[PDB]
């Protein structure tokens, strides 16, 4: 999965 | 609300110290009753709201990830029937999912974005009014999921305009919406060249804009800086 | 009971769906469902009501010990006063736990322990009523805390008895009995060379019978006695 | 802390 914050 | 009774000022160090313990859904009703309280949030205030309810929803999606792909599983030809409870037991987890998104789109909508007036602020909540949405996105499948892909689009976008506006390429909370925003189109959207074109121009403009920075500055931009590239390598 | 409706074997299904998903409060609550039916437990089903429990007050364990350790730091001196939040929180957390320990003791009581006549079974709910006690041990400051710490002993004690007369020393649930009431001694009771002289007797006797074991019996026992050897590495 | 099982 990608990077979110 | 059933943190009524509690002091404001308690409940934010009570969720200081849920934080420490690893509780996060104690962190999460002590976030709620501090915003239920009326009056505005400091940025310390809503780095704990965000923290609470992201550690909260992360867990339960990651829950939901995993019962999603026995399902998929047996459906597949030749799987044996083992009846109806691993659907029964996906589809509780994702209804506790979906509270949680509809509690904190309940909060930003009562009262915090509408008296949200400085950028940093009205950017950070309307980048989680985008971040909840698309959490509701990722588990809807019936005549209502346009509608919640759009509603996660529009409040993103709104976030984009201002931050655009009001504050410098560098900023973190600028960074993380492009970065969330570019997932959005890539993940949810299906415009992966969107997605693309926004964590590109976001990285380039972000660089040019370094040489402002002091130490402290600049080690956050470049943190987020990061997230954009590992995105870029994984999509290209 | 919350899942009296659900099947049996519906509840079993989705407590091992709940530890795919490690969602360990949900796969206590299908287990708890499930012995409130009546029915003895298999060997099967006796470990998914371990591990869920376990999971269960193992993160209630640590969040409490993050939480005193604040709260003692409180009351050193020359530590500014921060007012009844920590303790309050402590309290909390402190009051969860021990009602997850009462709810296990409670099926244990009513009515695993009556019906359980195989040795295996009747030392695992033993060896599991001890270790509940343990815990409520941990937290115990009151005129009650000799009690508590007397009843894991008895239960433990008891274990002990049925595993010598009736199981071989290489068995993996008589090994994790020793390991348990050996860090009772170790950390409760206050009788460190006891501790120690339990963990070196079963080590020795274990070793003594691997000869016996097939490799997969084998992998199970030496397992635990690395536990005991660890134990014993870190107390001398 | 001492290993428990
Ligand atoms: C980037 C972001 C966007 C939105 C939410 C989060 Cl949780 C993050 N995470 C984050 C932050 C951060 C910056 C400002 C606030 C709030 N302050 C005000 O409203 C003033 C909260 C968090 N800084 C960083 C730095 C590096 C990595 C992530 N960061
Ligand atoms: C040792 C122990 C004692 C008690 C509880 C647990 Cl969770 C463990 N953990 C464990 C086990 C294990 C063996 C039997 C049962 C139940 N079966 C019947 O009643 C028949 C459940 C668990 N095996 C191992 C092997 C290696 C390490 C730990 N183990
Ligand atoms: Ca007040
Ligand atoms: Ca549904
Ligand atoms: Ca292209
Ligand atoms: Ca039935
Ligand atoms: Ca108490
Ligand atoms: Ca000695
Ligand atoms: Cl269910
Ligand atoms: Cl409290």
């Amino acid at each position: 999965f990608p990077a979110t914050v | 609300g059933a943190m009524g009774s509690m002091e404001r000022a308690s409940l934010i160090q009570k969720a200081k110290l849920a934080e420490q313990a690893e509780r996060y859904e104690d962190m999460a009703a002590f976030m709620k009753g501090a915003v239920e309280k009326g009056e505005e949030l400091s940025c310390e205030e809503r780095n704990l709201l965000s923290v609470a309810y992201k550690n909260v929803v992360g867990g339960q999606r990651a829950a939901w990830r995993v019962l999603s792909s026995i399902e998929q599983k047996s459906n597949e030809e030749g799987s044996e029937e083992k009846g109806p409870e691993v659907r029964e037991y996906r589809e509780k987890v994702e209804t506790e999912l979906q509270g949680v998104c509809d509690t904190v789109l309940g909060l930003l909508d009562s009262h915090l974005i509408k008296e949200a007036g400085d950028a940093e602020s009205r950017v950070f909540y309307l980048k989680m009014k985008g971040d909840y949405y698309r959490y509701l996105a990722e588990v809807a499948t019936g005549d209502d999921k346009k509608r919640i892909i759009d509603s996660a689009r529009s409040a993103y976008q709104e976030a984009m305009d201002i931050s655009k506006k009001e504050m410098p390429p560098t900023n973190p909370i600028r960074l993380g919406l492009a970065l969330n925003f570019s997932v959005f189109h890539y993940e949810i959207a299906n415009s992966p060249e969107e997605a693309i074109s926004l964590a590109k121009t976001t990285f380039d403009e972000a660089m040019a804009d370094l040489h402002t920075l002091s130490e402290d500055s600049y080690k956050d931009s470049t943190l987020i800086m990061q997230l954009l590239r590992d995105n870029l390598t994984l999509w290209t």
